[PDB]
RNA sequence: GUUUAUUAAAAACACAGCACUGUGCAAACACGAAAGUGGACGUAUACGGUGUGACGCCUGCCCGGUGCCGGGAGGUUAAU
């Protein structure tokens, strides 16, 4: 459950805990992880590229099966682990034929769950389908921008997206934000909401839970110099100008969305 | 780089005078393209990252041409 | 078991497919163990008002006597399916006879 | 352009006109697809005596020859007896790749290029009129009949 | 906790929290003439920038100028 830690000193009264007693406390299946060499915010020329991130506790990365590329094979949830890399849970899923693979674990999922995929997959939650047996107006995520990809909306703890049109093969759908865009029809997506939905809830206490997830604390532009940053200066807390980014672009009220690629796609922008 | 396959263009250095005649040193960009051209005499698809004056070169002489000069210059094709 | 008095609404071209639909239904009413009451098909006629158009729908009543884990199956086998539109399920009040 | 024709374009080739069309038109569907040759003082030539006397009345028996291909399936149907779902809603959508396959392994040998689908990818299973693109002019009239299982 | 190593350890910086803004993934932004990377093998309960700085009570007015967004009716408008 969220549990509000007590003031046993100063630091732990702020701590807002939340704590899955369903998770397996032990080790990850071994042949699923590989390598995830930590980069600090640098690119291959060495210079840093988005600021404020780096340092923090080591993590190593899980192959999370997102294509689900079997069809017409059931599947036992076998059990539920927590991936340092995400905000929700995984769930390590043994299937019929002795293949075990990490998926994203949704809302109503225990262990012993039995789940499929395929386009004769049911409408029980946790199952993977294309978007063309989906009744229209129901609850999905895992979805897929291009019929193979694999998977890049809807996958945050709690984020969810609701299937809104179906305009031949083209799919419409209302987004977490707000924003009508059209999908193929051929795409997959897994049904339900994900899971892990009290996540946002941690309030994280101190700077401590910060610096060991690797957020970095940020500077502000009225603490900075002029060469520093296009704010600052004066002689004791002076702004007297507009809110930029530290190069030169405006920020707090700037569309810079431009690609004109994908408007086509876009039906209804944020709002 | 940016260097035509046919006329052999490449970028050349100007300058970018103003009204106040202000010489700023810039750079002249040929119209490059990479087109796919499909060669009788080959019968398949030849990849060729050319100008557009190229284009209007190759409109007017034959491919097998272009190719031989190609050909004879010790460019791949 | 409990008497479930269901009726359900039909597109007429998936109304010429009702039959093979009404012995899935049977089959999971034996798989029930209850026994039918009510095989009277009501057919195919005029509606009231545009129900997700193209007019004049079946009308099907069951009213078989049912559990409740088979009567939830088959309730989620009417709400995710295109084919079934509006059906429900009513009380037992000691099930009924001809004349409808 | 000088671009001289070699088939009958619908709109304004009439096998042997000088019709000015633009370059990209020419460069990208004429050239490679052997649809004209661009003239320049030679192919004018060759299309003089060597092309326009004895190869286009080729080109005509073999577009006669299309239409035999066309003429070698007498029966112009197809039985598809794939796997379907319970009362409709068919297991899975059939492209131009198991359609050609059927008409090739009995009937009409044509490519799965010219096979096209004018209502969408037939999920609805029934009967179905399919063109086949044999000839620019004369059409197909198959009637697929799917058949659910 | 950190800071002007070598005159300033502080009310300065920073901090979890709160608010605004942008972004539907080949995302925004950044390094890089470009390729290619970081962000991220993350994806709207996430990321970046800005302002403030636990917690309780709260955050009242004004779009005149400037900054941002939307609409194109009308005037003006270079290059061709």
């Amino acid at each position: 459950a969220v549990v509000k830690c007590k003031p046993t000193s100063p630091g732990r009264r702020h701590v807002v805990k939340v704590v899955n007693p369903e998770l397996h406390k032990g080790k990850p299946f071994a042949p699923l992880l590989e390598k995830n060499s930590k980069s600090g915010g640098r690119n291959n020329n060495g210079r840093i590229t988005t600021r404020h991130i780096g340092g923090g506790h080591k993590q190593a990365y899980r192959i999370v099966d997102f294509k689900r590329n079997k069809d017409g094979i059931p599947a036992v949830v076998e059990r539920l682990e927590y991936d340092p890399n995400r905000s929700a849970n995984i769930a390590l899923v043994l299937y019929k034929d002795g293949e075990r693979r990490y998926i994203l674990a949704p809302k109503g999922l225990k262990a012993g769950d039995q789940i499929q995929s395929g386009v004769d997959a049911a409408i029980k939650p946790g199952n993977t389908l294309p978007m063309r047996n989906i009744p229209v107006g129901s609850t999905v995520h895992n979805v897929e921008m291009k019929p193979g990809k694999g998977g890049q909306l809807a996958r945050s703890a709690g984020t969810y997206v609701q299937i809104v049109a179906r305009d031949g093969a083209y799919v419409t759908l209302r987004l977490r934000s707000g924003e009508m865009r059209k999908v193929e029809a051929d795409c997959r997506a897994t049904l339900g909401e994900v899971g892990n939905a009290e996540h946002m809830l941690r309030v994280l206490g101190k700077a401590g839970a910060a610096r060991w997830r690797g957020v970095r604390p940020t500077v502000r532009g009225t603490a900075m110099n002029p060469v520093d940053h296009p704010h600052g200066g004066g002689e004791g807390r002076n702004f007297g100008k507009h809110p930029v980014t530290p190069w030169g672009v405006q920020t707090k009220g700037k569309k810079t969305r431009s690609n004109k690629r994908t408007d086509k796609f876009i039906v209804r922008r944020r709002s | 780089s940016r260097v035509c396959q046919v006329t052999g263009k490449r970028p050349v250095t100007g300058n970018n005078r103003s009204h106040a005649l202000n010489a700023t040193k810039r750079r002249f960009l040929p119209n490059l393209h990479s087109h796919r051209f499909w060669v009788e005499s080959e019968k398949r698809f030849v990849t060729l990252r050319v100008s557009a004056k190229g284009m209007r070169v190759i409109d007017k002489k034959g491919i097998d041409t272009v190719l031989a000069e190609l050909r004879a210059r010790g460019e791949k094709y | 078991m409990r008497h479930y008095e269901i009726v359900f609404m039909v597109h007429p071209d998936q109304s010429e497919q009702v039959p093979g639909m009404i012995e899935r239904y049977t089959a999971a009413i034996t798989g029930a163990e209850g026994k039918i009451h009510r095989l009277e098909d009501w057919g195919r006629r005029q509606l009231a008002y545009p129900i997700n158009k193209l007019h004049k729908a079946h009308y099907v009543l069951m009213n078989v006597e049912a559990p409740q884990e088979v009567i939830d199956e088959l309730e989620t086998t009417f709400r995710f399916n295109d084919a079934v539109i509006r059906s429900m399920v009513m009380r037992t009040k000691h099930a009924v006879t001809e004349a409808s | 352009m000088q671009v001289i024709l070699l088939d009958k374009v619908a709109n304004l080739g009439s096998l042997g006109d000088q019709v000015n069309v633009k370059a990209g038109y020419a460069r990208n569907f004429l050239v490679p697809q052997g649809k004209a040759v661009p003239a320049t003082k030679k192919n004018i030539e060759f299309f003089e005596a060597r092309r326009a006397e004895l190869e286009a009345k080729l080109a005509e028996v073999l577009a006669a020859a299309n239409a035999r291909a066309e003429k070698i399936n007498a029966l112009e149907t197809v039985t598809i007896a794939s796997k379907a779902g319970d009362e409709g809603k068919l297991f899975g959508s059939i492209g131009t790749r198991d359609i050609a396959d059927a008409v090739t392994a009995a009937g009409v040998e044509v490519a799965k290029s010219e096979v096209r689908l004018p209502n969408g990818v037939l999920r609805t299973t029934g009967e179905h009129e399919v063109s086949f693109q044999v000839h620019s002019e004369v059409f197909a009239k198959v009637i697929v009949n799917v058949v659910a299982e």
